[PDB]
């Protein structure tokens, strides 16, 4: 809990049974954390509720983290029925169900970082299966986890110096 | 005229080894040179050092025009270790309590050297930012690498609605550049207010050291400045006398005003094939060609810095030397 | 070690007329220049590789008498002197030949236009270019830094040799000379008159001020200031006394005020006896509350 | 912006020709791009012709479309000075 006592302090974790008041209180306190020089950790579900979309400020998370790639609940009768239904229609068996669905659940995370050309943001993606799919503005460089810690320290200082240079 | 309040970060975030050997060993070291850069160009201004250690604000240097009080205050910080967390609210409220003796005629400045990324404030910090605009306090924060959303509102709302004061440092060479601009004043557009100051006596240079004389210490002295109002032989300084609240400056204020009135006219660098003049310098003797990149397409071209105030040819070396000290171009004094 | 001596001569047509009228002719301009050439040869013989630069300040503008100015124009011949026939260092004889060619051009340029242009002071441009050429000569010689010791030779004549227009640029030059760690060996020549700006420049730049009235001994005062300027100041020197001034004067009035008053955030010199109606120094508004408290006390 | 006029020229060419168009927009930069072009294509045709029908996915995008329409009416009442036939209805939930 060192990040929950010396970095982000308070914790904003979205549960599986996310209440509408609980999602409202975790959203306002996340805006109260960044407006006091604190910062908070928004532990949400990419498959859960509240897809958001409001940003365009420094109150939002400037660095957005994703745990791997979004997946879908397999071994269900609803999925096996829609698998054979679209197999006769478009013959996209075992392809779009694991990739086109996994992209749109990841593209909801991509819609929050791009908050205009005036605000910056860094979106990191794990694993290696993301290279087989496409993304909005496909300019992606692959590096390690400890390597990007020194890259993001440069990206949090170059963007503070190149903001008044391009104007 | 100026009453700067230095706000230094002295916490566990300064224990990192970003600089050489660390952040705290270069912030304290470069601030001693900033004291030397401040009292030379502004010998009749004030300074105040407030550290942010252990979630509080500790006053280690009182507001005074003596430069040696701020040197020995910074020599005690390097002995201990910076611990705790920065407190921006306790540092600004302590800076508010010292700038209230500072009048409206003297400019109130607050410089914050913030190398951390997270602070610990008691109450609401937004109630402290709006208080600095109500009494007109110019706050400037120097943030390290990443930007803080608090310092963007602090360097804009306290600075006439303009965010350009929250600077981001990336090198130790760039940190000394921030101490050169902060040593210079900020002649802004202001808010068009009235200004009138009087009661400025002159110090008589006395050298009596037989049984000595001291009105501000009652000790032995090798000569002190005599006040022209209360007739007291106190300490020799260009500040105010401590017996009747009257000044005692001389040519130190005149040298600061001459630098303030120095507009520094840069000489127009015209080529030797364009200005139709030989390679010569109005300050010395620059009889060498400037440009010499190509064969004869640049060596014969050259450059002669023609100052437009007297049409005198010069070079690039003395054009920055005349704008730094003395008068801008020596050909201006001759008609 | 080498020692650089910067001599700032103040050649003017009123200085030769005051020395040929006040106390009859107590020495012409070439009589003291020969004794200065004897002091220049003693400085070059006191230490090896001793550099010297001569820069005059005429009425129509300042000019360099020596410092390879006549050689730079020749590259881009003598005047038959007795000093050149007496041998002893050809570098000192070529400096006297270049000074004789520059003094002949000064008498050819002295006419009705030079006497009409003698209304200002060329010592402000000679001090601004003198510290810049000394900064250019010290930058050209990185190995073995010499001791830069400026020796101002102001000829206190008539007309308007000292005014408020040249005191502001000399104050910026004195702050530049104190920042460059250069001593200003001042020498008040001519009539019996001591300037407060020349006394404050010798106290701020750690120089020596010598008041030479009329003429007296030319080499007697040239062998005393040559023993403290080229040296590293091992003694406590022997400068002129009664130089302790307030270093301030009311420019809008014309008299020295003990208690001054600031302008409207401009730091201009103003008397406390003024009412300050919209600050008599620039175009700005004054404080009515500060004018109400100053009129009561 | 010139990049916003590229999708606006495509929206002015598909609304008077095509029946359905899959137009891709960058994230955080395409909200008011099709908002002003929908009121301009009606003003280029007839203002009582085809009205605007908006289909969001959340209630927040319903609320975010109302404040942008206020900016469209403020840009039409300050740059023109004429108050035309207003519209806009906030069809939200029943509770
Ligand atoms: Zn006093
Ligand atoms: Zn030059
Ligand atoms: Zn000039
Ligand atoms: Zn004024």
């Amino acid at each position: 809990m060192g990040i929950l006592d010396e970095v982000w302090k308070h914790k904003l974790i979205l549960v599986e049974t996310p209440d509408a008041q609980e999602t409202s209180l975790a959203l306002e306190t996340y805006r109260k954390a960044c407006s006091n020089g604190r910062g908070a950790i928004l532990l949400s579900v990419a498959r859960g509720k509240v897809s958001e979309g409001i940003d365009f400020d420094h109150q939002y998370g400037r660095t957005v983290l994703m745990i791997g790639i979004p997946f879908q609940y397999t071994e269900s009768r609803i999925l096996k029925a829609r698998l054979e239904f679209m197999r006769e229609n478009y013959r996209i068996r075992e392809n779009d169900f694991l990739s086109f669905d996994a992209m749109r659940h990841a593209a909801q995370c991509l819609g929050r970082v791009l908050r205009g050309k005036d605000d910056y943001g860094v979106m990191v993606l794990a694993d290696r299966r993301f290279s087989r799919k496409r993304s909005q503005l496909p300019k992606w460089i692959a590096q390690g986890l400890s390597d990007a810690d020194l890259n993001l320290s440069t990206d949090m200082a170059i963007s503070n110096t190149k903001q008044f240079l391009r104007t | 005229i100026r009453s700067l309040i230095l706000t230094l970060d002295c916490s566990e975030a300064m224990l990192e080894k970003d600089l050489r050997p660390n952040r705290h060993a270069m912030i304290i070291q470069y601030a001693i040179d900033f004291v030397h850069e401040f009292f030379d160009q502004n010998p009749i201004s004030q300074m105040g050092i407030i550290i942010m250690r252990n979630g509080l604000a500790q006053l280690v240097s009182q507001v005074s025009g003596n430069p040696q009080d701020h040197i020995d205050a910074l020599k005690s910080i390097r002995k201990q270790e910076p611990k705790g967390n920065p407190s921006l609210q306790n540092a600004l409220e302590m800076a508010r309590g010292l700038l209230l003796p500072v009048p409206a005629h003297c400019t109130r400045e607050v410089l914050i050297v913030f190398g951390s990324l997270s602070t610990t404030d008691p109450g609401d910090i937004h109630q402290t930012i709006d208080s600095l605009v109500s009494e007109k306090i110019r706050v400037k924060v120097l943030g390290l690498s990443a930007q803080v959303a608090i310092c963007k509102e602090l360097c804009k709302a306290t600075n006439y609605g303009d965010e350009s004061f929250y600077k981001i440092l990336l090198d130790e060479t760039h940190l000394k550049e921030l101490f050169n601009e902060a040593v210079t004043p900020x002649x802004x557009x202001x808010x068009x207010x009235x200004x009138x100051x009087x009661x400025x006596x002159x110090p008589t240079r006395i050298f009596e050291d037989t049984p000595t004389f001291c009105s501000c210490h009652s000790k032995l002295v090798y000569g002190g400045y005599f006040c022209p109002n209360c007739h007291s032989k106190v300490c020799s300084l260009p500040t105010v006398c401590p017996c009747c609240d009257l000044m005692l400056i001389l040519x130190x204020x005149x040298x600061x005003x001459x630098x303030x009135x120095x507009x520094x006219k840069t000489f127009a660098e015209v080529p030797t094939t364009e200005k139709f003049r030989s390679e010569d310098c109005f300050s010395c003797q620059s009889r060498f060609p400037x440009x010499x990149x190509x064969x004869x397409x640049x060596x014969x071209x050259x450059s002669r810095y023609r100052c437009e105030d007297c049409k005198q040819e010069f070079c690039v070396d003395c054009d920055v030397f005349i704008h730094e000290i003395l008068h801008n171009c020596p050909g201006c004094e001759s008609k | 070690s080498p020692s650089l001596l910067t001599v700032i001569i103040e050649i003017a047509p009123k200085l030769w007329t005051t020395f040929d009228e006040e106390g009859n002719e107590k020495g012409s301009i070439i009589k003291v220049l020969e004794a200065l050439i004897v002091f220049l040869n003693a400085h070059l013989a006191f230490n090896s590789a001793n550099k010297v630069a001569v820069i005059a300040a005429y009425s129509q503008g300042i000019k360099y008498l020596y410092p390879x100015x006549x050689x730079x124009x020749x590259x881009x011949x003598x005047x038959x002197x007795x000093x050149x026939x007496x041998x002893x260092y050809r570098r000192f004889r070529n400096v006297d030949e270049t000074l004789v060619e520059e003094i002949y051009k000064l008498f050819e340029l002295e006419k009705k236009q030079i006497e009409q242009n003698s209304q200002r002071s060329t010592l402000a441009g000679a001090m601004s270019a003198g510290l810049t050429y000394v900064n250019r000569i010290s930058k050209e010689s990185v190995t073995t830094s010499l001791k830069s010791r400026l020796l101002v030779l102001t000829c206190g004549s008539g007309s308007s040799k000292d005014e408020i227009f040249q005191y502001i640029p000399i104050m910026n030059c004195i702050f530049s000379a104190t920042k460059m760690k250069c001593p200003i060996d001042v020498v008040k020549i001519g009539g019996s008159k001591e300037s407060t700006f020349l006394q404050q420049t010798t106290d701020a730049t750690n120089g020596v001020y010598l008041h030479v009235e009329s003429t007296e001994g030319l080499i007697q005062y040239l062998a005393t200031a040559m023993f403290i300027d080229p040296s590293l100041r091992p003694i406590i020197v022997k400068p002129n006394h009664g130089s302790v001034d307030f270093r301030t004067s009311c420019y809008l009035t014309g008299r020295v005020v003990a208690v001054g008053f600031i302008c409207s955030v401009c730091l201009c010199v103003l008397s406390i006896i003024p009412p300050g109606n919209k600050c008599p120094a620039c175009d700005s508004q004054f404080d009515e509350h500060v004018i109400a408290k100053l009129k009561r006390k | 912006y010139p990049e916003q006029y590229n999708y606006m020229c495509d929206i002015k060419k598909t609304l008077d020709v095509g029946g359905n168009s899959i137009l891709e927009m960058p994230s955080g930069t395409g909200k008011t791009v099709s908002l002003l072009s929908l009121t301009i294509a009606y003003q280029m045709h007839y203002p009582e012709h085809r009205k605007i029908i908006y289909c969001s996915r959340t209630m927040s995008e319903i609320e975010k479309a109302l404040v942008e329409l206020e900016n469209l009416m403020d840009y039409r009442t300050k740059e023109l000075g004429y108050q035309e036939d207003f519209r806009g209805l906030g069809l939200t939930s029943r509770k």
